């Protein structure tokens, strides 16, 4: 797996107040992430069925 | 010239509490306005002699 399928990770989850649509009296929330990922060479792996 | 500001509006509504927002009140006038001054004046005279 290693080297299999890879995994791609750009920008951690991330919490911010988001200002704008937000008043002196409801606060707006947003949240966000940002991330992949793909096969490696897929001669590596292997897989069983019925 | 001076200030005279007329009314102050009525700005808050006593609203529900659960609406995010307020609702507009009415403004208020300030109304610059002006005034002049007068002016006061006259003469006399004299002989001299008929003074000393």
């Amino acid at each position: 797996w290693k080297t299999a399928f890879y995994a791609v990770e750009k920008r951690p989850m991330f919490f911010e107040q988001y200002e704008g649509g937000s008043s002196a009296w409801c606060v707006k929330y947003q949240f966000g992430a940002e991330d992949g990922g793909f096969v490696g060479c897929c001669e590596h792996g292997r897989i069983l069925q019925i | 010239t001076y200030m005279k500001i007329a009314d102050y509006g009525q700005l808050g509504e006593y609203t529900c509490d659960a609406k995010c927002d307020a609702e507009f009140g009415e403004p208020g006038n300030i109304r610059h306005l002006e005034g002049k001054t007068y002016d006061y004046r006259g003469v006399f005279c004299f002989n001299r002699k008929n003074l000393q």
